[PDB]
């Protein structure tokens, strides 16, 4: 049981770091585009996906 | 001034631009800008682009340059010459432009930018700039013609 | 020079000054000295009059200003013109003085430091000047009006 | 510029010369070499001659004195006025030498670097001078009269 | 004519040349000889000093070149102008010569060749080369600058 639980926890914190890490790689890459470019349309299911 | 040189170690080793109150520099090029205001900006990086980014001092956001996505075919403006743009791509004559040059502004006849130059293409009669530009819905893009290579 | 403005991020918010053989600031000032010389002494600091001072170095001290306790009643001037010592302060046209400049010295009519400005307050018809000055005995003393602001 | 100035707290206390491809400073000089390529430069130190070396950047190694060991009888000039050479002696007119002149080569009349100066005696006519030079074998020797001080 | 260059796809890479009744061509030049009679010699794979050599036919041992060992400072001729020679050094200005350029003879006032160019270093506003010649007893030597690109 002491063994199983590091485990779980240790799997839980590296899937979730890594979850968060892929989306916010994913909105960094994706909002970018439109950071650079003031006039821009940024379309409103932009701010609701990638925001 | 528009364009402000980096300097690495006393040569000028690219060009920093402020467009819309945001200033970019070319993500290869180590060094500082040469200016008191821009160099103490901290910039973030945008790999997409090749390209460092941030904003500038409340003091100089009132004359930077003009951005626009307006690219009907014609020539274009830049520090070297003039630059012909067909079929989506930038050229300019061989021989114009070269290592030390990344980062300049290309900008059309009414003063507004329209893509800056962090390589290019060294061809037989001409040369191919790679840029980072904007599409037509007026997002940003990175155009890199086959063979670019960082200036 | 003898007047050394003082910078922070590539602009002047105040002035440093050498007077007698010490390099004076203001506290509320915060930057770098536009010097090589004089930017590299640790300075000691006077809160109590909102100045920091130190020692001016060896090739320097010659070419200091000299100060005056004796202020009569009349005209002195500083850098923007004319300045009316009356009623014990010293006090210039409305919208003559204002923020940035911070130890700006005022001299009288043989180029001698009578004070130096720190701030100021507006009045009906000429601003009212926050100074550290010597008094009838020549000690540093805080001349300053009543809701003066740094400059 | 061949010769360049020595500087410490802002004033000019000697030269580095770049003859022969190399860079020659005394070791008595202390302080930043003008030049920022030749300041970056890490040197070696020879403290039987009192100067310390190092080699110049790419572009400065046709940029430099040539240098003889061939110093027959006759005059010689450095940026103070004329050098006589006899007996084996540079020998300079009362008061043409001082403090600051430490590193400045001695040149011949086809622009050579004969002889490098570090310092000089005051004799009551002329002034003997301390000088890194070179013998008849073309091996470098240090000749100094009895009492020189470093300048 | 005593020189004949070597073309691979058309484009010159390097140039031939016979002296003192031999061939003589850089080990790195690629490509036939537009001559004929000198592209069908065999030729011996001297890696010692990057050059291959091999015996001219009667029917051209008149097409020699004199070559000497004598070589007292002073200007050279060559191809692209005058050459400077000074301790044991063949130097040409900056932008004289460049890739391409590799075999071409250096010869004196009398018309002897006293140095092939294998290749070359920019120092500053002065280019050395890098040469193939005879030393004091009329042995086969090589100069190499530091740093030498072949041509």
């Amino acid at each position: 049981t002491i063994i199983g639980l590091c485990t779980c926890v240790a799997i839980i914190m590296v899937s979730c770091v890594t979850s968060v890490w892929l989306l916010c790689r994913t909105r960094n890459l994706c909002i970018t585009p439109y950071k650079l470019a003031p006039n821009a349309q940024v379309p409103i299911l932009l701010a609701l996906l990638c925001c | 001034d528009k364009t402000f040189p980096i300097m690495l170690n006393g040569q000028v080793n690219g060009y920093a631009c402020v467009v819309g109150g945001r200033v970019f520099k070319p993500l290869h090029v180590e060094g500082r800008i040469d200016n008191e205001q821009l160099a103490a900006i901290k910039l973030k990086k945008a790999s997409i682009y090749d390209l460092e980014y941030g904003d500038v001092p409340q003091c100089m956001k009132s004359d930077t340059l003009q951005y626009t996505s307006d690219k009907p075919p014609g020539f274009y403006n830049w520090h070297h010459g003039a630059v012909q743009y067909e079929n989506n791509r930038f050229t300019v004559p061989r021989g114009v432009g070269g290592k030390g040059d990344s980062g300049r502004p290309i900008l059309d006849n009414k003063g507004r930018v329209v893509a800056i130059v962090l390589g290019g293409v060294n061809e037989g009669s001409r040369t191919a700039l790679s840029v980072v530009t904007w599409n037509q819905k007026g997002v940003t893009v990175k155009d890199t013609p086959e063979g670019s290579e960082p200036w």
